[PDB]
């Protein structure tokens, strides 16, 4: 069970990254226009 | 409304014996497989004893006139059980990875064109609803393992 | 997406190989390194790493083309198919990894539905080397080019579908992580092609 | 609103009862004559196809269609019949024709017949109502049929007629005076089921003694066979309860004499329920604005809808594996010369379908219906006034948007996680280096068996725990690289990606071992060694339907379970002692320790054997339990799947996304918080925008977010095609015998690209599904011309050429072309057509992937 | 009929879970207007 | 104009980028921290 | 020589029934819409 | 060299094709305006 808790931790920073990273061109897409 | 039924034509069949529809045959297991015996097997004595007197002769005139165009009998190749020859080469239809390695689609195309140097072809023999019922009965040799 | 590719293996030489001839192999017109410091050391090593018989070969050569190409007249000779295992493997996977992986899997085991799945032993046991070559020649089902498992006879050659042929016995009992080895190949020929 | 816009709304809501009632009967009439038809498609001299294919299962489990039956028939009824004038039956006469086919003219025959008289009757309340019609008017198209014209002035339905013309002689329902009838729809509702619970009793009584299905209990004690006379738990399937593909007597209630029985159970409810609404009819002032026609049009078609839905899954679950279906796959199917793999399923998959598509349809369009009627009341004045609750619990604008926005957070949440985890996991399944972090596939070395005996060469670290620690390769005492036997791997070993031969992954260079002797839990019976890398098995444990399902069958089975898993453990240790027996002769260094050791394994193998085939035969014993939710091809037990796990969230996300556009229809189709803002008022149902005002306005509309509906559930519905067929959903491109599914033993066809790539190559050896392909595809990307914002560059070279033909008629002298004026559709009419060219393109496409074959194994 | 029954219980479920926390947000954000 | 609560996210998701890429490719190039070698 | 000729004599059929159905529902469609 | 001056002259051609099309239409169709 540490490889369930090693891909866990894995899967998890992916989550951090695409999501991070969608509003991330979401709040740079509001400053090219309006700020 | 479109489909009025839907037009798709008559079904192919094989031969008509009189008192016994042909197409009904060709979609019912027990019939079918009573004639892809016959024709595996290059007679009609491993016929059920239970087999009508019509049936009977009307078998044997199939046989005789495929043997004036020089066919050659499944069976006793590949044995009147499957799995067939080590020393000719010839398949095994008895074998569980010879049967889930072959689609019967596939399986069709093979015993039409033959397989390579000695399973000779059936094109010119048989017809490719004699074909689709012979591929039925070499299913049913399959055995665990 | 661009120039930061490794280092390549230096057992992948690029040392290049003799062109492939103009003249058809079924013509009957006419029929069918040095020692510079590290010159030898890279023939010696091409020859067992870059394979001669991968391109595409002359439309005239293609078995459907070629009068003994057909299942019918192909010659099997197994002294000359069995011979070497360095060319069956240098050959065969690089044709294999080519053209066969996309429908029956990067480990061979099958991935298009109702696909083959050459590591099977029943299977192994229940096809000739023959049959192995009509239906690589033919294809198998029926359709317009071959069926679900397509035809070649145009596509390739009889020398490549023989490479073809003695590659795939080299998956026999393997398990399902990719192709077979060198030393696959060299254990199959040893217990006899 | 002057062009092509009054064609498809020329008959639009409310509407007078007999024009309701006799157009309904009138499409009862015309659906019982085309079934008719299909009985005559459905006999025995046909070929193949979808339409009597999709009907056989159910006229076998009838008794209608008999499958064993082959004796031509030459007399039946009236005197000497080998064939007459379209013959001994009209044209079916040159073709030999057995019982089933007489039992299949019987039926259809009758068909036609009550429905040619309930369209007749229908057109007696139709056009009685208006006082009557003309055969001129009836039919229209023959006053062009010079001649009959004498006979076009007739009048027919009339109120007064001779008997056979008339129609309504009191003109309507509400003036005749006849006290049993009811006089609005909520008193109606009471006549109308105990109606349909006559037509429950009406199909047992037919079921019990013209098909000759006794309903249970008084099933009969013998059946007639082909083999003669049998006890009924011994006949097989279409005769009597044995069936035969399973092996198994067959629960009462899964036989057609359950239905007969239930027949009578669901007739005496309905026929109650309406007695009880006789004397009690529904009243409260929250549903009589219901009384226009337009408001419940709303009710009924979203409920058929979710009917609809409902007859989907329950179809889906009580018939994946019944005989009716199973049987299909013995009877020899050609399909335009095929041989199909497994039909019945393949048909099942299509009547399930077919319902989930219509279930979307008619919720949706429900919607929007009931969002016309909202907007009628609010462009008149009467909205703010509404009594009943049901309009009046969502009127604050605040709630409405409160409501949306957490469907929106929850669709949100949901599709990032189910999307989120498709993506891992190709991702994984790909190798994929991204220079921040490297994905790892699922690989598998096998530890016992023979199989166990291969040697490898092992990279092995010495201590994973102090960075800075390295490793070294596994040797021999003489330098030479010593092999280490699969049996012997450890965990933390390194193994070259290319002496396995994995020429995929060509970024990282070795496998390394994270599980030694794992023996998965629903899978294979061996023992293996694993690279998991970032394939995440865990995640078929993220699914509530995982874990009823198996909680479920374990209390059923939970005897053999225990039995199965202690013999699991006595395996494993007889496997590790073995291994250890098998070390000291690997390593005894000396021959007389060499025959000491090669001595005891002789001693110890057949104990070992025995432990093997104990388990072998506990684990299949196992495995053919019965299923509770998910199943086998033989209706065994499987685990849940990863794919099972992602289905189940993806039905919540998506249709979720699906339906977003629904609720902003039902509380938007007047004012948005938007418009709102500004002060718009949206002033009709279709309007294509306002804009480019404020960056541009379009779909704003009703109608178009009805489109907008109908384009999202494109995404969940096809997830639901792709399910049924067998795809791999939780993926982009797995492989069909991936080291993962073999190891597990999952059945899938393909992944999600990858199936779609996988089933055309057996949809392109069919000829006829290959021109349906090419039809679908073109439907499809024509839609783009019609939804792209583009219709003034359309409408002004559309006016070039109109211009340059007509300088081409002028030249040429040619007058049928010096007026041409080519027409462009408008922005309304584009999304209309652009929708419906979208959606038929797209679903003849799926409708291949379901006809070529369903090539799951189990 | 168990797998038919628990299939529309889900069904019904997600209905009934997304209408408890709709209202969760609406009873406790009852101050607050949305805009 | 970028807000500091915008600029500490640009910065977790660079210290996800180098804990992935410090783990990815060291032990290929060293030979040390075996733990995350492939 | 002759295989040819009727060749050509089925394509032109084609090409006056597809080119002359796709003008008709032009026609068709001018219709309904208006005139 | 011959296959590329024959593909050039082709598309120069194809131009060159055009506008003689483009100015017969023109000629012959002076005194008509295209309204
Ligand atoms: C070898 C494969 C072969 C070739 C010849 C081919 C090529 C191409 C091309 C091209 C130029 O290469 C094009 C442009 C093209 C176009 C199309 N094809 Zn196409 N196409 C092929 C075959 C087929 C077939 C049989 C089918 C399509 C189908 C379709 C359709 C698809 C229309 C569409 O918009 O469909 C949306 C739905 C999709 C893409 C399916 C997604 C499935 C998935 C399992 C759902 C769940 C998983 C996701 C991550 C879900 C999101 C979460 C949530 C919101 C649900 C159109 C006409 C179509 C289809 O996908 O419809 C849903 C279809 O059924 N096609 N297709
Ligand atoms: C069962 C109850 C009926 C129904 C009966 C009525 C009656 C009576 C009235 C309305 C009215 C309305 N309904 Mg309604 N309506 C139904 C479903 C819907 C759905 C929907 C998504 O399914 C929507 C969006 C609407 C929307 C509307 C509006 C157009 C209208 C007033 C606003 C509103 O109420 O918001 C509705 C918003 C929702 C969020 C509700 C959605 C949930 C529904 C209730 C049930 C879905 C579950 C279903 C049972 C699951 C099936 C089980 C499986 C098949 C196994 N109804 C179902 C079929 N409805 C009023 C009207 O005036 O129109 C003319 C009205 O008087
Ligand atoms: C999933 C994403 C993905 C991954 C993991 C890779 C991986 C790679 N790409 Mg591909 N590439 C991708 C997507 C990807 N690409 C996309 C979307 C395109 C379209 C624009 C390309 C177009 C492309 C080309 C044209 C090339 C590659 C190349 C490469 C390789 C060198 C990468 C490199 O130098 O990076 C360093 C890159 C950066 C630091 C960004 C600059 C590497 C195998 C090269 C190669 O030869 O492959 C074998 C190469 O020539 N890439
Ligand atoms: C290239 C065009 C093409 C052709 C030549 C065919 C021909 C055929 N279709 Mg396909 N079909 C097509 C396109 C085509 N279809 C398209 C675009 C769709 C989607 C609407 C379909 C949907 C389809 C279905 C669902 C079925 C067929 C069937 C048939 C067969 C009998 C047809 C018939 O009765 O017509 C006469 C009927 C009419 C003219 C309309 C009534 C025949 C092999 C049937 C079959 O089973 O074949 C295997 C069948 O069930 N057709
Ligand atoms: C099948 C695809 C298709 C076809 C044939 C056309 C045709 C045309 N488009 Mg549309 N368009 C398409 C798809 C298509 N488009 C797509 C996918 C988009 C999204 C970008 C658009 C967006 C669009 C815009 C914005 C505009 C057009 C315009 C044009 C016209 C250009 C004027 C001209 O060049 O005359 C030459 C005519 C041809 C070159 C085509 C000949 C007829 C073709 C080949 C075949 C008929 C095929 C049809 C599918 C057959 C079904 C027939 C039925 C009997 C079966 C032309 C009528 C312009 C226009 O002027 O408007 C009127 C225009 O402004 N197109
Ligand atoms: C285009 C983009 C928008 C998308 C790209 C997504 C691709 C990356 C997505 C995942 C990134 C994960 C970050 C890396 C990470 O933390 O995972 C590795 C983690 O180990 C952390 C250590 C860091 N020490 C402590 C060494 C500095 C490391 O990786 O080096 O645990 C795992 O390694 C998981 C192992 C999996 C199975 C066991
Ligand atoms: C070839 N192998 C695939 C099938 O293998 P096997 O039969 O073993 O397993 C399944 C699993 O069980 C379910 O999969 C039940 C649904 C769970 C709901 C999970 C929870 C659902 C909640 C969703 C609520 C959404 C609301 C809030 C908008 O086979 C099936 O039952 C699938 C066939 C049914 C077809 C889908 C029916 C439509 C989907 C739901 C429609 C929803 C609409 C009413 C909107
Ligand atoms: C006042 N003007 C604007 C306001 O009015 P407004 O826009 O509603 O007017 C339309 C617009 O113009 C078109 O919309 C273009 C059609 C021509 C393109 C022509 C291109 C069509 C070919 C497309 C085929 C591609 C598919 C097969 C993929 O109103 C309509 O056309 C309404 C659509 C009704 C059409 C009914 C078609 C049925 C005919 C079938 C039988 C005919 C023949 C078989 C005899
Ligand atoms: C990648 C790209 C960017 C690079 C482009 C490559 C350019 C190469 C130029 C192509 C050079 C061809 C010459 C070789 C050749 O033609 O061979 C012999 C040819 O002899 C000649 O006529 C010689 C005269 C050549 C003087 C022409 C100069 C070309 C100008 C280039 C302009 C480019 C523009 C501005 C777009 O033989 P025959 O046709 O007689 O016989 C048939 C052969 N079986
Ligand atoms: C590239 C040249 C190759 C080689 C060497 C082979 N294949 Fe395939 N294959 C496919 C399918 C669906 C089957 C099953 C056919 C059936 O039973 O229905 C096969 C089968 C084979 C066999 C076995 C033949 C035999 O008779 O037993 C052999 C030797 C074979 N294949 C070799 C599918 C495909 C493909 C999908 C389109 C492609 C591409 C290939 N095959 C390619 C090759
Ligand atoms: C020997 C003279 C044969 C007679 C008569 C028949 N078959 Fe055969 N067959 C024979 C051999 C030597 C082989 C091996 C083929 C090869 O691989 O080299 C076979 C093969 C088959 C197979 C398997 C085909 C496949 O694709 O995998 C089938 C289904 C088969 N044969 C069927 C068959 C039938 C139905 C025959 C009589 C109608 C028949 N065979 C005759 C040898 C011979
Ligand atoms: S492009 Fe069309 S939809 Fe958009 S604002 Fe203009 S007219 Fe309206
Ligand atoms: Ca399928």
């Amino acid at each position: 069970m540490w490889n369930v808790v090693g891909q866990i931790i894995s899967v998890l920073c992916f989550f951090i990254l695409t999501v991070g990273t969608l509003f991330g061109i979401v709040y740079v897409s509001h400053l090219l226009s309006r700020g | 409304v479109m489909a009025t039924g839907c037009f798709v034509g008559a079904r192919n069949a094989s031969e008509p014996r009189l008192g016994s529809s042909s197409i009904a045959a060709s979609r019912t297991a027990p019939a079918y497989l009573r004639e892809a015996q016959v024709l595996y097997e290059g007679s009609t004595d491993g016929l059920p004893k239970d087999t009508p007197a019509d049936e009977i002769a009307h078998y044997k005139a199939m046989l005789a006139e495929l043997q004036t165009r020089n066919y050659a009998a499944c069976a006793g190749c590949h044995q009147v059980n499957g799995g067939g020859n080590k020393a000719i080469n010839a398949t095994n239809f008895q074998d569980a990875g010879w049967q889930a390695n072959n689609s019967s689609p596939g399986m069709v195309t093979s015993i039409v064109n033959g397989k390579g140097k000695v399973m000779p072809a059936y094109k010119d023999k048989l017809t490719l609803q004699q074909i689709n019922y012979l591929v039925e009965y070499i299913r049913r040799f399959e055995k665990k393992r | 997406g661009g120039c930061f590719v490794g280092s390549r293996d230096p057992n992948e030489t690029r040392y290049p190989k003799a062109p492939m001839p103009l003249q058809n192999q079924t013509s009957t017109l006419k029929t069918a390194a040095q020692n510079t410091p590290g010159a030898r050391e890279a023939a010696a090593l091409r020859d067992r790493v870059t394979p001669l018989n991968l391109q595409q070969v002359n439309e005239q050569d293609v078995a459907g083309n070629d009068p003994l190409g057909s299942p019918a007249r192909v010659v099997l000779d197994e002294g000359e198919m069995y011979r070497d295992p360095v060319e069956i493997y240098r050959e065969g996977r690089a044709l294999f990894q080519n053209n066969c992986v996309g429908c029956h899997g990067h480990n061979g085991c099958g991935n298009v539905p109702r696909s083959t799945n050459f590591t099977d032993p029943g299977w192994q046991e229940n096809n000739s080397d023959g049959g192995i070559y009509s239906s690589i020649y033919n294809g198998k089902g029926i359709g317009n080019g071959g069926g679900a498992m397509p035809a070649y006879y145009n596509q390739l050659s009889p020398q490549q579908i023989r490479y073809l042929v003695a590659y795939l016995r080299a998956f026999k009992g393997r398990q399902c992580n990719g192709l077979p080895t060198l030393s696959d190949v060299e254990r199959m020929v040893a217990e006899r092609q | 609103a002057n062009g092509v816009k009054r064609w498809y709304q020329k008959l639009e809501l409310p509407m007078p009862p007999e024009r309701i009632f006799g157009a309904h009967m009138m499409l009862i009439g015309g659906l019982a004559c085309l079934i008719g038809t299909y009985f005559f498609a459905s006999m025995t001299m046909w070929n193949d196809g979808y339409v009597n294919l999709t009907l056989r299962p159910r006229l076998i489990s009838l008794g209608i269609y008999d499958p064993y039956d082959t004796e031509q028939i030459q007399r039946v009824w009236l005197p000497l019949i080998g064939e007459f004038s379209t013959s001994k039956l009209p044209f079916f006469g040159q073709y030999p024709l057995t019982m089933t086919d007489f039992r299949l003219f019987g039926w259809g025959c009758f068909h036609i017949g009550l429905g040619l008289w309930l369209v007749y009757a229908g057109a007696a309340h139709y056009y009685g109502a208006r006082g009557g019609a003309t055969i001129g008017e009836i039919f229209w198209l023959l006053p062009y049929v010079p001649g009959l014209k004498g006979l076009c002035q007739i009048k027919w339905f009339t109120p007064e007629g001779p008997w056979y013309k008339v129609g309504l002689p009191w003109g309507s329902f509400a003036n005749t005076p006849w006290p049993i009838l009811r006089r609005t729809y909520a008193d109606a509702l009471s006549p109308h089921t105990i109606y349909i619970g006559l037509l429950f009793f009406i199909w047992g009584f037919v079921l019990w003694f013209v098909l000759d299905k006794p309903p249970v209990p008084l099933q009969p004690a013998q059946v007639m066979t082909p083999n003669g006379l049998m006890p009924l738990e011994q006949a097989p399937f279409p005769y009597g309860w044995f069936d035969p593909y399973l092996n198994q007597v067959m629960h009462p209630m899964n036989t057609i004499n359950g239905e007969t029985t239930m027949c009578f159970v669901w007739g005496v409810l309905f026929v109650a329920l309406g007695a009880y609404w006789w004397y009690r009819p529904p009243r409260s002032i929250n549903i009589t604005h219901l009384e226009d026609t337009k408001a419940v049009f709303h009710v009924h078609l979203t409920a058929i809808g979710y009917v609809s839905f409902a007859l989907a899954i329950v179809g889906f679950l009580a018939l994946r594996n019944h005989p009716s279906y199973l049987m299909l796959n013995d009877m020899n199917v050609i399909i335009y010369g095929k041989k199909i793999v497994n039909p019945g399923r393949m048909i099942h998959n299509m009547i399930t379908f077919n319902h989930v598509q219509v279930g979307l349809l008619y919720v949706a369009a429900g919607v929007f219906h009931g969002g016309q009627y909202l907007h009628g009341l609010n462009i008149s004045g009467a909205y703010k006034q509404a009594r009943s609750k049901f309009i009046t619990w969502f009127q604050n604008p605040d709630l409405q948007t409160k409501i949306v926005g957490t469907t929106m957070f929850v669709s949100f949440v949901t599709v990032v996680f189910g999307y989120g985890m498709i993506c891992w996991n190709t991702g994984a399944e790909l190798d994929l280096n991204f220079g921040i972090y490297q994905f790892r596939s699922f690989r598998a070395i096998q530890m016992d068996g023979e199989a166990g005996n291969i040697g490898y060469r092992v990279f092995r670290p010495k201590n994973p725990w102090d960075p800075t620690a390295g490793g070294d390769w596994v040797k021999n005492p003489d330098g030479t690289a010593k092999l280490v036997k699969a049996r012997n791997l450890q965990v933390g070993d390194r193994i070259l990606n290319e002496e396995l031969g994995i020429g995929s992954s060509p970024t990282y260079s070795f496998t390394t071992i994270e599980e030694i002797n794992y023996k998965p839990e629903w899978g294979q019976p061996k023992l293996y060694a694993v690279q998991w890398g970032s394939w995440t098995h865990f995640l078929r444990k993220v699914n509530p339907l995982f874990w009823v399902d198996k909680g479920i069958w374990y209390l059923q089975n939970q005897k053999t379970f225990e039995a199965t898993r202690k013999a699991d453990e006595a395996y494993l240790a007889a496997h590790l002692k073995a291994v250890s027996l098998l070390n000291q002769i690997d390593d005894a260094q000396t021959e007389e320790a060499k025959q000491k050791a090669q001595a005891e394994l002789d001693k110890f193998r057949p104990e070992l054997e025995k432990a093997h085939a104990n388990m072998l035969e506990w684990n299949e014993r196992l495995a053919s339990t019965p299923a509770v939710l998910y199943s086998n091809l033989r209706d065994q037990h499987r685990d849940g799947e990863i794919n099972d796990a992602i289905f189940f969230w993806l039905m919540i996300g998506g249709w979720l996304f699906g339906f977003i556009p629904l609720l902003r229809i039902a509380f938007h189709n007047y004012q948005s918080p938007w418009y709102r803002d500004f002060e718009w008022r949206k002033q009709s149902p279709d309007f294509p925008c306002i804009g480019p005002v404020k960056g541009g306005t379009c779909g704003v509309s009703i109608q178009d977010q009805l489109w907008f509906c109908i384009l999202f559930s494109i995404k969940p519905l096809s997830a639901i095609a792709w399910y049924l067929d067998g795809g791999w959903i939780a993926t982009m491109m797995a492989r069909g015998n991936e080291a993962y599914y073999l190891t597990h033993n999952i059945s899938h066809t393909g992944g999600v690209f990858l199936y779609m790539w996988n089933e055309t190559t057996w949809i392109w050896t069919d000829n006829h599904l290959t021109a349906m392909l090419l039809l679908g595809h073109l439907i499809w990307f024509v839609s783009f011309a019609l939804w792209f914002k583009d219709r003034g560059s359309r409408a002004e070279g559309g006016d070039i050429q109109s211009r340059w033909v007509r300088l081409m008629g002028k030249r040429l002298g040619i007058k049928t072309l010096q007026e041409v004026r080519f027409p462009v559709s408008n922005l309304a009419t584009a999304k209309l057509w652009g929708t419906v060219f979208f959606y038929t393109g797209t679903f003849v496409l799926v409708f291949l992937y379901f006809a070529d074959g369903f090539f799951q194994n189990r | 009929m168990t797998a038919i029954l628990l299939a529309c219980l889900f069904v019904l479920g997600g209905y009934a879970a997304l209408w408890g926390i709709i209202k969760f947000v609406v009873a406790n954000t009852k101050d607050i207007a949305a805009n | 104009d970028i807000s500091k609560v915008a600029w500490a996210w640009f910065g977790v998701l660079l210290a996800i980028c180098l804990i992935g890429a410090f783990g990815n490719y060291v032990p290929k190039l060293f030979v040390k921290m075996l733990m995350f070698l492939n």
